[PDB]
């Protein structure tokens, strides 16, 4: 379709616009990929042919890419833009919306279950987001939590927080399927505080910031290769969860601390997460 | 399986029309795409290709022949075109657009064949990783009761089939589950008539691997019996 933009949903930049046909409205997301001898990269072709097999599965939890068009081209670059249905708010803004105490218990553990369905079918499908986030998690307008931005980093690749990052991410040792699971914790004890519960400028000063709560790993736990040493953070012990979240119930504290562990090995995966008994 | 279902939706999206000779195309005809398509195969089996990717190329011709009209003298260029999209989308080391053009004796060039590339993806709507009789014959085999080794024959057999198929104007009306099913019944069918005591999977195979795609076994039965009609020429 020649879908015509209504307005501006935000930032690379993001556009809303009315579909011609149906009259659904959509978010047009517009990325350059290299124009090579070998013309469209042969990552771009394979990573945006997958996310639109993804569509063929009808996840609920999903954002849906529905149009894909290679717009522009010139001798250096390819413009390619992506059309997915349109979502009318963000996790952010519906947490900030909700007035206090704060979000129910029972709404908190339905968005996690959601966030959870969701998270697991990208990661059954070789997906890992890598990018988190309560900005990039959508919520529609009955409630339902839809994933967003996720499988183009290929793509992205060829300024932005650091407070869903992994602690792997962060000290450069492996990225992995886990990084998101961290997130994970970060954004479900975000739903209870109304806050993001690590804020860091640096790459380490968000570490030290993960240490306060979670304590300083021992050497053991430590990874094989490190960006920076174990002896540049001061000996932190492990303070309680409770302390830092609010009007969280043991259990709900115990499957955030199998979310918000350092060793990517031993954290919890989100179809475990979705066994817990706090879910 | 509910991943079956979703391939069964996935081959419907991905549709072409069983009448694009006639609506779209005013200059191309069956006999210049079994030449096209004659002339795909060769160069997968001459380049040691994988073997889905001569059938995915055929399936993205027949899409983009159901949506544009092409000149006969372009019906080349879009059949390198589909293998090199083909080759990206099912290879670990694709077909460089060069390769493809040595198989024309350089009548394209690389240029053509990068802006056909554009035209085609965009026309597909990058759908892209479409189901292939390769992916349905693989389903089918789990599901039949066969050992290993005689798995490895149906298969052999069953994507022989697919190929033979993908030449004609039969892969245009059958979805890919369906030119799958009749090539993996042709298969048992031929591999029990020369060992009736082995491939029992023989014994009411179209009504068995109708039950799985859900469809009418008169219709599979008449998709085996073209298939097998096209392996007497
Ligand atoms: C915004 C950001 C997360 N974003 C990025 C980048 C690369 C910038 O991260 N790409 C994006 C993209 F492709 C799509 C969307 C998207 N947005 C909406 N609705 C918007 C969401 C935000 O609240 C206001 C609503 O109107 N609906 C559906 C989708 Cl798919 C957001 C994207």
């Amino acid at each position: 379709s020649r879908y015509e933009p209504v307005a501006e949903i935000g930032v690379g930049t993001v556009y809303k616009a009315r579909d011609p046909h149906s009259g659904h409205f959509v978010a047009l997301k517009s990325v350059r990929v290299p124009n090579g001898e070998e013309g469209l990269p042969i990552s771009t072709v394979r990573e945006v042919a997958l996310l639109r097999r993804l569509e063929a599965f009808e996840h609920p939890n999903v954002v849906r890419l529905m149009d894909v068009c290679a717009t522009s081209r010139t001798d250096r670059e390819i413009k390619v833009t992506l059309v997915f249905e349109h979502v009318d708010q963000d996790l952010r803004t519906y947490l900030d919306k909700a007035p206090p105490p704060g979000l129910p218990a029972e709404t908190i553990k339905d968005l996690m279950r959601q966030f959870l369905r969701g998270l697991d079918f990208l990661h059954a499908n070789c997906i890992v987001h890598r990018d988190l986030k309560p900005e990039n998690i959508l919520v529609t307008s009955g409630g339902t939590v839809k994933l967003a931005d996720f499988g183009l980093a290929r793509i992205y690749s060829y300024v932005v927080t650091l407070w869903y990052r992994a602690p792997e991410v962060l000290l450069q040792s492996t990225y992995a399927t886990p990084v998101d699971m961290w997130s994970v914790g970060c954004i479900f004890a975000e739903m209870f505080r109304r806050k993001p519960l690590f804020c860091g400028n640096s790459e380490a000063d968000q570490l030290g910031k993960i240490f306060d709560l979670i304590g300083l790993p021992p050497e053991d736990d430590w990874p094989r290769d490190v960006s920076l040493p174990r002896g540049a953070f001061p000996p932190r012990g492990p303070r309680p969860v409770q302390s830092v979240v609010p009007e969280m119930e043991e259990s709900g504290a115990q499957l955030l601390l199998e979310m918000l562990t350092f060793n990517p090995h031993k954290r919890i995966s989100a179809f475990r997460a979705l066994q817990h008994s706090y879910l | 399986d509910r991943v079956l279902r979703a391939m069964l939706k996935a081959e419907e999206t991905c549709a072409p029309s069983v009448s694009y000779f006639k609506c779209v195309q005013k200059e191309v005809l069956p006999s210049m795409r079994k030449i096209v398509a004659t002339w795909m195969l060769e160069v997968c089996e001459e380049q040691k290709c994988e073997e889905e990717v001569f059938p995915l190329a055929m399936n993205y011709l027949d899409r983009f022949l159901s949506l544009e009209p092409v000149k006969k003298s372009r019906l080349q260029l879009l059949g390198a075109t589909c293998m090199f999209v083909a080759s990206k989308m099912k290879e670990t080391i694709p077909l460089t657009a060069e390769k493809l053009c040595i198989y024309t004796d350089n009548s394209i060039r690389p240029e053509e064949l990068l802006q056909m590339e554009l035209l085609l993806v965009n026309k597909l709507k990058w759908n892209l990783a479409a189901m292939t009789p390769h992916d349905f014959i693989e389903h089918f085999l789990s599901k039949m009761p066969e050992a290993e080794e005689n798995k490895q024959i149906i298969r052999k057999h069953a994507q022989t089939f697919v190929a033979l198929c993908a030449t004609d104007v039969k892969f245009i009306s059958n979805p890919p589950s369906m030119v799958a099913a009749g090539s993996v019944v042709a298969a048992v069918q031929g591999l029990n008539l020369r060992s009736p005591n082995n491939f029992l999977s023989y014994y009411r195979l179209t009504r068995f691997l109708s039950r799985v795609i859900k469809c009418d076994p008169d219709c599979l039965r008449a998709c085996q019996e073209q298939i097998e009609a096209l392996l007497e020429s």
